[PDB]
């Protein structure tokens, strides 16, 4: 989800960008500005939110050796959803 | 008498000659002076492991066996079987190595040249067994203080006995291009001729002993890894001239041809590093779904392994002569001091000796002779 | 007592002595090397600039340290005579290309933290 | 044991001395030479089309950086620094923050390749497989600024060069 | 000790332990002490005036004769009064042995050069003058053999900066290359790794 | 064969250093206190030597 | 008019001629000499370019900086730089020649021969490999293609 | 399940590796 | 002062001295020294160059990482002028070419592209503006050049009221085209000329550029000591080791040099003029293969 | 024998789809060699093997002659080849990607591009962090 600056510039997924009065845009004249379009929040926030019915679930990312190391997330707390730490999935418990 | 400054590996070389014949040199060195030693310093054991290969870069896993050896020393460990197999197969490979790029450039500084080319096809094949191994051509950071970083993949074996079991028919065309012409024995016959007493005095090592009549050789007197195992013969020169140090090297080449048969036989099976996770780092498995090794991966790629105190000379015999480090750990996990021992430098020192009463032409030769890389000479 | 091991000299009269001649041969030198050189300063500059090098080094009261210097110095006499080094070697001594840092406390004040 | 290498005497009867004087005035082992070189000429060279033709590699081969993501589309680096731990070169720079969600990403990640010695030594680090040293070695670069990577580039880096990175790794993660 | 652990040598540890008093029985001038480490390597430290004696001892003895000089170095410890530790490593091929002699020095007292004893220690002599500012006497020819000429300072001593006080450029103005003081695009980090909670207890010392 | 002169050691002239990094700076002698993230005292063993913080800027390229 | 035409004609003409016979000489100060003359041996074979190997200083066309410039070393490669007849090229090879590299943070090491001489091409890697420096060069040969002197003379 | 698989030599080994010098003598008085 | 400005550092090549200079004509004789002396300090330069890439490759080296930024223009066009001055907050212009081409006359060079270039930075909102013109500058003077310079000052100081105008009297330098001039000939006793160092020049631009009081002034950038044109021969034809630029040059080297003792010069900025005397030598060691000339005060 | 060289000499010839096309061959890879075609690039490239030719040389491209704005007649260079034929020509696998297509990702490129220095597309670095210290705003409102 990449956005624009008032002044035109592209904004990062860290939000970066010159602001008005700033003399180095002058780096970017002629040239182009290096802008990662996939932004990493925007697409796990697509992400569905997985139904397991047990207090402790354990993710690895996938993959096995591929992945992060499996960690174990409870999912006691009905208000909200179990996140991973590495991965970013998240897990909860069948309610109603 | 007339004195000649012939600036810029890169060499700067002041001489007075009378006529033709050389009455003074005097090499100027540290051209290439980084620092390596004292950059060290700020590294840890791990981190400092690559500088090696820029040391001697003709023969960079001999550098990472010797500094392996150190620290190996120091840790009171040693490495498993197949990784002491490994090495040993992979520091004949960089005999091979060394000993073609130094014949073939002495050959091309006398005038030869084609040599050069044939020779550093076989050179580019052993350039990819080093990536094969590690993904590096050159600086493979193979060889570390535990064993070797990676095991083999499982096409290796089979390609480096491909390789091996035609590479003598490269070194008899060499020697039939060099070894009976009349000009190269006229270019290095009764050229640079030392005596044993002389050649021992001045520090000299490897072929510059053996070219004078010593009989010594490290992996015969003092072995390291699993070279008692393995039978070779050291060849031994008659006069100390140019003449028989090339003999010798090609000579060297043909037991390097033995010895990696021989390694290539007697491969045996087992792990790579050292079954201690708190010198060498887990597998990424395990790293991944034990605690323990989590940890001790985290601990180790950040701050390292703490070495005991002590101070250690470690010698190798490299392809140049003999490689040496005098580590000094304080007991953290950088090391105290770290001095390098090179062949290059004694050998360049005696050079001046070794050059005296010879055509100015003759101090190419003589160079050339010495296989002096100047990584290690300045480090 | 402290008793300490000599270099050169035995006192400060010999160190002296050695000092005087090694500015003997360097104001014997410094024509030489502006010529030989090919440097643009002229020779009266080059002199001047030995007799400050000298000069930056003349409170010290220990014959060790006096005739460490002097040994310092010649060799990089030695190292001027044989040509060893170049033009850029021999024109670093006058900093040519840096900026005049100031002095005052006021113009220190306005560039930086620097003290 | 050892050998000689040159501990030979010549014989000193009368056909082989004119086996040497004939070397010596009919050029024999000159004209030995000259018909090596003659018969390397007749064979077949063995320079490649480049860069038409490619050196061969092996999926341990380091080259360019890359920062890998996981399949949802999310990056794998989580600014543990332990990349920037062990960088023998002092190459990589980074800094984090949590994220507008809570979660542990960097907001800086630098790679100075010109500092970088390609050791591979940030990518065997990493316990998430997030920075890796992919493929690519055809890079050259026409000013020094350009190959100072930051963030944007080397994300940039893996998503172009992801298929082989992931292939490489498939093939050889199982000798780590 | 099972696989993981280097094999020990009780015989070698043995010989040199008696060597060791051997050379300390002839040797009472000058040396000082003597050390047999735990993988066999075996070090003498002497007075710096033993120097010369020591050396020639060790090379032509017949029960000795270390006909070779391996490598000569030294070691800066700023916390000694003196400062630096000449390191000298001996091989004798006859009796297939290693030896190393130990010697103090600091700033200001020379040391006895060894030319004449090895001709393998000129350059090496040369290194640790041009690398930690250690003089020795009656070199045939002491100067700089690595640094740049007029560089000034020694690098390898311990107080020395890691990137030193000038670098180089080329300047135009003056068309030709220049020392300016150094400034840096990005500092050196520096990285505190040493970890509380001692490893290795055998080494523990006395709480003075 | 001894001088047995009585002066104060002072090596200034003979390291190098510039003129301005010796008469400028103001270094601190401490034993560095024990980090309150960990128990352990390993570290506060020994004595360290450090210098006065200069100043440090942001570079305008990579800041 | 043809007057535009013919100076873009002949420029074609010079820009071909200058990379299509590149003739470079070779610091091989450091190990990525190594690689460079692995890109001599008879697999890449920059001779078959028309970039012969070795030439000497007074006929060369391109600088390759191979190796760890240090502090005793760039007057001379200044000097030699100095020396070479225009137009005249500098390749940058491997880190310690980019940017200092693993010696970056020393006292007797050119934090970049940049820092001595102008730099045309940067080519990346510790060493880079020979087929690497190919590609540099053959990236040096289409930036010389891209150059136009002709016209900017006809136009001034 | 499945046994080890690393790189190894062939059972029975490699076959015999020349090394020695070999420069035939062409032949003529 | 917009953060990203604030002067940082100790004055060095990595320094930052919160100057964005936009050098107008910085591949010619005096712009390769004024950006020199602007990137060994720290600041950004900015270089438009209308000729090829490869003839700027000399300036490179003269800046720390990304702190010369080359960007291409014309005269003709204003845009190009926009893009380029859009972010600097110092404008120096150095255009100027001594002779006719068949697309840039003398009123091309002089007058319609720096007011050009005033009216871009005037309007991009450009702090300060430095302008070199001539010291025998005057709208009533015959040659082309010297009248075109007037016109072209009047016509700046008009579109920039608070511009800084520099007159340099007869550069010297190492690339120069006077000492070169006279020692590639291998009339006078009545032309008298001041001649003035490049170093100086550059410096006095720097400080100009650096001296907040100087907003409008207008300076006149003369050497120590005047000489005549016969004997000033003399001594570069003896320093050379020797025995002893269609029209417009010719006439403007006969011209003796006006004297302007109203303006400001280079010791009102700190700058010792250098004397010919010592520079001569550096300059015409490579014409070769004592004894200054006298000089009217 | 020397009929038969010449023989594949004109077989050679045929091969490239007439005289234009072998001249085309010569004159862009400088080599007239004829291969299996082992795959299209959706860039234009062609991808050539032959086993009987030395490691090496057993496997070869045809670069396109327009890749994504420039005409590449001659300007040919070898970041033009897309990752997984990149793996398939530098020999790290023996399977072409049509074979076995590599894993499809949403974020994975769907343009491949060479490299793309000298160019306005060039990379310009810069930093990606904040602002740190934040100054104060005068108020707008007068005091006395
Ligand atoms: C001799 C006259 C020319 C023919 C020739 O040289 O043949 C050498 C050919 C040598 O065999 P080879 O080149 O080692 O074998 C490689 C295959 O032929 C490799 O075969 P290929 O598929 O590479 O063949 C390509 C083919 C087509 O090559 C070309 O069209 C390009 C070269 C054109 C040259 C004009 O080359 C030719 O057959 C024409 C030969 C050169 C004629 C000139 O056989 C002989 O003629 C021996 C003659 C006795 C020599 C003593
Ligand atoms: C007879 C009078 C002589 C007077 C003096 C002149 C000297 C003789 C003139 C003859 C010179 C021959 C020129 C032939 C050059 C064509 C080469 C062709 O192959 O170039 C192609 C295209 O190159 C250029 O586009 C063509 C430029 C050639 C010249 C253009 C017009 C010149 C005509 C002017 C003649 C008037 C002479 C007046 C002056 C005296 C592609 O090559 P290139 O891309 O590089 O390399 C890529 C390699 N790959 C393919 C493997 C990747
Ligand atoms: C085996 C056969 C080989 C034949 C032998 C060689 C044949 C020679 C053929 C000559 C080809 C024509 C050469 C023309 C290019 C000369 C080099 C060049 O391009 O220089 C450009 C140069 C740059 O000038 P500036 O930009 O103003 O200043 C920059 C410095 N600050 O511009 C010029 O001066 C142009 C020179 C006039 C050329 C005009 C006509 C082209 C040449 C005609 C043929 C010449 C010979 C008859
Ligand atoms: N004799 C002297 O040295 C002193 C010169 N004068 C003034 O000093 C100024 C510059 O000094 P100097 O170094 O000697 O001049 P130079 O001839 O050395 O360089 C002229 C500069 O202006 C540029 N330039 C010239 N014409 C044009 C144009 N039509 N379009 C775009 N750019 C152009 C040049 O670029 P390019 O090379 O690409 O054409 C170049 O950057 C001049 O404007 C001159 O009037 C001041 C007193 C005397
Ligand atoms: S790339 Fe990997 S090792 Fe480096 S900071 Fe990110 S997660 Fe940690
Ligand atoms: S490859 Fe080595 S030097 Fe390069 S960034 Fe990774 S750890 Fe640092
Ligand atoms: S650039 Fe890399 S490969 Fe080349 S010499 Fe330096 S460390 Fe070695
Ligand atoms: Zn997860």
């Amino acid at each position: 989800g990449v956005r624009t600056s008032p002044t035109g510039e592209k904004v990062t997924h860290t939000g970066q960008a010159y602001d008005d009065g700033d003399y180095r845009r002058v780096r970017f004249s002629d040239r182009q500005k290096e802008v990662n379009e996939n932004f990493a929040i925007d697409l796990i926030a697509e992400q569905p939110v997985s139904e397991v019915g047990s207090r402790v679930i354990s993710c690895d990312g996938g993959g096995g050796a591929l992945g992060h190391p499996r960690v174990y997330i409870n999912l006691d707390k009905e208000t909200k959803t179990g996140t991973c730490g590495y991965c970013g999935l998240q897990f909860r418990q069948p309610h109603h | 008498n007339l004195t000649l400054n012939f600036g810029p590996g890169v060499l700067r070389l002041v001489m007075e000659l009378s006529g033709e014949m050389v009455r003074k040199c005097d090499p100027h060195i540290g051209l290439l002076h980084r620092g390596t030693e004292k950059l060290i310093e700020y590294k840890t054991y791990l981190q400092a492991l690559p500088y090696f290969d820029r040391l001697d870069y003709v023969s960079m896993m001999c550098n990472e066996q010797a500094y392996s050896l150190a620290v190996e020393k120091l840790l009171n460990i040693q490495p498993p079987p197949r990784a002491q197999w490994i090495r040993v197969l992979f520091g004949e490979i960089t005999r091979l190595l060394n000993h073609i790029m130094a014949v073939t450039t002495h050959a091309l500084d006398i005038g030869a040249m084609t040599p050069f080319f044939w020779m550093f096809e076989e050179r580019e094949k052993m350039f990819e067994f080093y990536e094969r191994v590690s993904g590096a051509r050159m600086h493979a950071a193979y060889i570390r203080p535990g064993g070797v970083h990676q095991d083999l993949p499982l096409g290796l074996l089979d390609d480096i006995y491909e390789f091996s079991k035609n590479f003598s028919f490269r070194i008899d065309e060499l020697e039939e291009m060099l070894t009976n012409n009349r000009i190269w024995r006229n270019r290095t016959v009764d050229i640079g001729v030392v005596t044993a007493e002389d050649a021992l005095n001045y520090g000299f090592s490897g072929v510059m002993l053996r070219g004078s009549g010593i009989q010594w050789d490290l992996r015969k007197t003092q072995p390291y890894d699993v070279y008692d195992q393995v039978e070779f013969d050291v060849p031994i020169g008659s006069r100390g001239d140019c003449y028989d140090r090339y003999l010798c090297r090609v000579e060297e080449m043909r037991q390097s041809l033995r010895i990696i048969s021989q390694c290539l036989n007697k491969m045996p099976p087992g792990e790579i590093k050292v079954d201690d996770a708190k010198v060498s780092p887990p597998k990424r498995a395990e790293m991944k779904t034990s605690m323990e090794s989590l940890i001790h991966h985290f601990k180790l790629y950040t701050e390292g392994y703490q070495v005991p105190p002590g101070a250690t000379y470690t010698a190798i015999e490299a392809p140049k002569g003999e490689f040496g480090v005098y580590l000094v750990s304080d007991g953290s996990s950088r090391p105290y001091r770290c001095k390098i021992k090179a062949p290059g430098f004694a050998h360049l020192a005696g050079l001046d000796k070794m050059s005296k009463g010879h055509m100015l032409a003759d101090v190419v030769a003589i160079i050339g002779t010495q296989d002096i890389v100047f990584g290690e000479v300045d480090r | 007592g402290t008793s300490v091991k000599p270099i050169f000299s035995r006192d400060m009269n010999e160190a002296k002595r050695r000092v005087r001649e090694l500015y003997r041969a360097w104001y014997r030198e410094v024509p030489n090397t502006v010529h030989l050189f090919q440097l643009d300063i002229s020779v009266k500059q080059g002199r001047d600039k030995v007799r400050e090098m000298f000069m930056k080094n003349a409170h010290v009261t220990d014959p060790r340290v006096v005739d460490l210097l002097v040994i310092k110095g010649k060799m990089e006499l030695e190292e001027t005579i044989n040509v060893w080094k170049q033009r850029t070697h021999i024109m670093r001594f006058f900093h040519e290309t840096e900026a005049p840092r100031p002095t005052d406390f006021l113009s220190k004040f306005y560039v930086g933290h620097d003290p | 044991t050892y050998k000689f290498v040159n501990m030979r005497e010549p014989s000193m009867d009368m056909k082989s001395v004119t086996d040497r004087a004939a070397q010596t005035l009919l050029w024999t082992e000159l004209v030995r030479g000259l018909g090596m070189t003659l018969s390397y000429l007749f064979r077949e060279p063995a320079t490649i089309n480049y860069p038409f033709e490619k050196g061969p590699l092996s999926p341990r081969f380091r080259g360019e950086h890359a920062l890998r993501r996981y399949p949802s589309g999310e990056e794998r680096c989580i600014a543990c620094k332990l990349c920037e731990a062990v960088c023998p070169a002092q190459a990589i720079t980074i800094e984090a923050e949590p994220r507008a969600d809570g979660s542990r990403r960097t907001t800086r990640y630098d790679i100075d390749m010109t500092k970088c010695i390609y050791c591979g030594f940030c990518q065997e680090a990493c316990p998430v497989d997030a920075i890796v040293e992919g493929p690519n070695f055809e890079f050259s670069t026409e000013t020094h600024e350009e190959l100072l990577y930051n963030k944007e580039k080397l994300l940039n880096n893996g998503d172009k060069w992801e298929a082989e990175i992931a292939a490489n790794i498939q093939a050889d993660y199982l000798y780590r | 000790t099972r696989p993981t652990i280097r094999p020990r040598n009780d015989v070698v540890h043995k010989q040199l332990s008696a060597f060791g008093q051997y050379v300390a029985e002839i040797l009472p001038k000058y040396v000082q002490q003597v050390q047999v480490s735990c993988f066999n390597e075996l070090e003498i430290f002497i007075h710096p005036d033993g120097v010369i004696p020591v050396l020639t001892f060790l090379r032509d003895h017949t029960n000795a004769q270390f006909k070779s000089l391996a490598d000569l170095t030294a070691v800066d410890v700023p916390t000694r009064q003196n400062r630096f530790e000449i390191v000298y490593n001996l091989l004798s091929l006859r009796f297939n042995s290693r030896i190393r002699v130990k010697t103090y020095t600091d700033e200001l007292t020379p040391i006895e050069s060894s030319v004449t004893v090895y001709k393998a220690a000129n350059w090496y002599e040369r290194e640790i003058w041009d690398m930690f500012g250690v003089f020795f006497a009656n070199h045939p020819d002491l100067r700089r053999i690595l640094t740049d000429y007029g560089f000034e300072g020694h690098p390898f001593r311990k107080d020395f900066p890691l990137s030193g006080y000038v670098e180089l450029r080329y300047d135009d103005e003056v068309k030709r290359v220049v020392a300016e003081p150094v400034e840096l695009a990005q500092e050196f980090r520096k990285f505190d790794l040493n970890s509380p909670w001692e490893a290795f207890p055998a080494y523990r010392q006395p709480p003075e | 064969q001894l001088i047995a002169v009585d002066e104060k050691l002072d090596i200034t002239t003979l390291t190098g250093v510039p003129e301005e990094h010796i008469k400028t700076r103001k270094v601190r002698i401490f034993v560095p206190a024990r980090n309150n993230m960990q128990s352990g005292v390993n570290n506060t063993k020994k004595w360290k030597m450090e210098f006065d913080t200069r100043e440090r800027w942001e570079n305008p390229l990579m800041g | 008019s043809r007057g535009e035409y013919v100076v873009a004609k002949l420029d074609d003409l010079v820009n071909w001629a200058r990379r299509s016979s590149l003739w470079p000489m070779t610091f091989g100060l450091a190990c990525c000499a190594v690689e460079m003359m692995h890109m001599a041996a008879p697999r890449y074979d920059m001779d078959r370019f028309g970039v012969v190997f070795r030439a000497s200083p007074r006929q060369s066309d391109v600088m390759i900086v191979a190796g760890t410039l240090t502090n005793k070393m760039a007057p001379a490669l200044r000097k030699v730089y100095d020396q070479m007849p225009e137009p005249r090229y500098v390749v940058s090879m491997g880190s310690c020649a980019n940017g200092g590299g693993y010696y970056h943070y020393s006292y007797s090491v050119v934090r970049g021969c940049d820092r001595i001489v102008p730099v045309d091409i940067y080519v990346p890697g510790c060493p880079p490999t020979a087929e690497a420096l190919l590609y540099g060069i053959l990236q040096l040969q289409r930036k010389i293609k891209r150059e136009k002197r002709l016209r900017i003379w006809y136009r001034r | 399940a499945s046994k080890v698989k690393q790189d190894m030599p062939p059972p029975g080994g490699y076959g015999p590796i020349d090394y020695k010098r070999n420069l035939p003598r062409r032949g003529l008085s | 002062l917009h953060h990203a400005l604030i002067p940082h550092g100790k004055g060095g090549r990595s320094s930052v001295s919160g100057i964005v200079a936009t050098v107008f004509g910085a591949t010619g004789f005096l712009g390769r020294y004024v950006v020199n002396h602007l990137g060994r300090m720290g600041s950004q330069v900015i270089v438009p160059y209308r000729c090829e890439p490869y003839d700027t490759m000399h300036l490179r080296p003269m800046g720390d990482l990304g702190q010369i930024i080359f960007m291409e223009w014309n005269g003709k066009d204003k845009d190009s002028i926009r893009k380029v001055v859009e972010h600097s907050n110092v404008v120096i212009n150095l255009v100027g070419r001594e002779w006719e081409t068949k697309n840039f006359d003398f009123e091309d060079v002089f007058v319609k592209i720096p007011h050009a270039i005033a009216q871009v930075s005037k309007e991009a909102g450009v702090e300060k503006l430095i302008h070199i013109s001539h010291l025998n500058a005057d709208i009533k003077s015959p040659s082309r050049y010297l009248r075109s310079k007037a016109v072209g000052e009047k016509e700046v100081r008009a579109a920039f009221p608070e511009a800084t105008i520099i007159k340099p009297s007869d550069i010297f330098g190492r690339e120069d085209r006077f000492l070169n001039y006279f020692a590639s000939m291998r009339l006078g006793k009545e032309t008298v000329k001041q001649p003035v160092y490049i170093v100086d020049v550059s410096k006095g631009i720097i400080n100009a550029i650096k001296d907040p009081d100087a907003k409008g002034k207008t300076f006149a950038f003369v050497g120590p000591n005047r000489y005549l044109l016969f004997d000033l021969v003399q001594y570069i034809f003896a320093v050379a080791y020797r025995p002893f630029t269609t029209r417009d040059k010719v006439e403007r080297v006969h011209m003796s040099d006006m004297t302007l003792p109203h303006l400001p010069g280079l010791e009102d900025l700190g700058i010792q003029a250098t004397p010919l005397e010592l520079k001569a030598i550096e300059v015409l060691r490579r014409h070769r293969t004592v004894k200054p000339a006298k000089t009217v005060n | 024998e020397l009929v038969q060289v010449l023989r594949r000499g004109l077989q050679q010839v045929s091969g490239h789809g007439g005289l234009r096309g072998y001249l085309r061959v010569l004159f862009r890879a400088n080599d007239v060699r004829v291969g299996t075609l082992v795959g299209e690039d959706k860039y234009g490239n062609k991808y050539y093997e032959d086993n009987k030719q030395f490691f090496g040389r057993h496997r070869w491209v045809i670069y396109t002659t327009e890749m994504n704005g420039r005409d590449t007649f001659w300007d040919v260079d070898g970041s033009m080849v897309p990752p997984e034929w990149h793996r398939w020509l530098h020999c790290m696998t023996d399977d072409p990607p049509t074979t076995k297509p590599p894993t499809a990702r949403k974020y994975i490129w769907t343009n491949h591009k060479f490299n793309v220095s000298g160019t306005p597309q060039q990379y310009v670095p810069y930093s990606t962090t904040r602002k740190k210290i934040q100054e104060w705003v005068p108020p707008s409102t007068p005091y006395k």
